[PDB]
């Protein structure tokens, strides 16, 4: 258990290194790997069920996990210029993430200013 | 009559070649305007033409008679139907012109940024037919909010529009709830998706 949290913290850190310094695409891939945040469907709630269970160390970290996601998600999905462009994904991801954030704002520091980054 | 002929000439000189535009504004009225409108467009006068059409619509009606007519919505003379039928023709002209535009923005904002609650309601109705409805979310107009509200009960699209429209959580949730409760066939999966959404807004 102790080691597991350890690796998670390291993974999150590598995500940080690559978050900024560009590499928007890479950040999403890694964050998803964490298996903390709902990329799939409305499984956002399962992410609720598995949230309280979370160890104290991680439970604290989630705030940044979200908003990192809505950032890369934003910047990467800068509306492009002028073909296959599936904007839909990396869009659904924000949606699931927001539902997630919506469900646990009380158990979070109190910055659903995801909204600011969310829109434009 | 003669005045109308003069107006056509007024524009006609303008067809050949700011002033004639102004001269037209003075003259503007009725059906002959339709032909005349095509002429205004020739020298890319879309924006001015819309205000033109709108002002004309208001000029005949002054004012607000049609609104009363709609309230009753009676086929009888009620307030007089004639005003309503007349304006719609002008409105259709405005919409017809809008379509031709497709410097797009300057033309549109003019229409929206005008004070005419039948016009905007009509515009929206025009937009829905086009399936322009998503664009509707964008429209800032103060007229828009009442439009959605009144229309609220393929209205579902209007409502999908509405809850989305409400940035505010409370208002959005109240709508989805009604959406779920609603008597039009909507699958439970959606009914629940509405609730899942509505609940999230908690």
């Amino acid at each position: 258990f102790v080691d597991s949290t350890f690796y998670l913290l390291l993974d999150l850190i590598t995500f940080f290194d690559e978050y900024h310094s560009g590499h928007i695409d890479r950040a999403f891939d890694i964050i998803e790997r964490l298996k903390l945040v709902p990329l799939n469907q409305e499984s956002v709630e399962e992410r609720v069920a598995a949230f309280r269970n979370f160890s104290d160390e991680i439970r604290h970290n989630l705030s940044e996990v979200l908003l990192a996601t809505m950032n890369i998600l934003f910047t990467q999905f800068k509306r492009l210029k002028g073909i296959e462009d599936r904007d839909s994904q990396l869009r659904s991801q924000a949606r699931t993430l927001i539902t997630f954030a919506g469900m646990i704002p009380y158990r979070t520091s109190g910055d659903t200013n995801a909204r600011l980054v969310q829109m434009e | 009559d003669a005045i109308c002929s003069k107006a056509n000439e007024l524009l006609q000189r303008s067809r050949q070649v700011r002033e004639s535009l102004k001269e037209y504004q003075k003259i503007s009225n009725q059906v002959d305007l339709s032909n005349v409108c095509a002429q205004y467009r020739q020298v890319r006068f879309y924006e001015g033409v819309v205000e033109l059409s709108l002002t004309a619509a208001e000029k005949k009606d002054p004012q607000g008679l049609g609104l009363h007519f709609y309230k009753h919505g009676e086929p009888e003379e009620d307030v007089g139907l004639q005003a309503f039928q007349e304006r719609l023709n002008s409105y259709k002209c405005i919409t017809d012109t809008l379509q031709e535009l497709v410097e797009a923005g300057h033309h549109f904002e003019q229409m929206l940024k005008l004070s005419q609650r039948l016009f905007s309601i009509a515009l929206y109705n025009w937009l829905i037919q086009v399936d322009l409805a998503d664009k509707l979310l964008q429209v800032a107009s103060p007229f828009l909010e009442p439009h959605l509200v009144r229309m609220a009960k393929r209205y579902m699209d209007l409502l999908w529009r509405y809850y989305e429209k409400n940035r505010s959580f409370s208002n959005a949730a109240r709508v989805l709830s009604r959406l779920a409760d609603m008597h039009t066939e909507i699958s439970l999966q959606q009914r629940l998706e509405y609730i899942a959404r509505a609940i999230l807004s908690a």
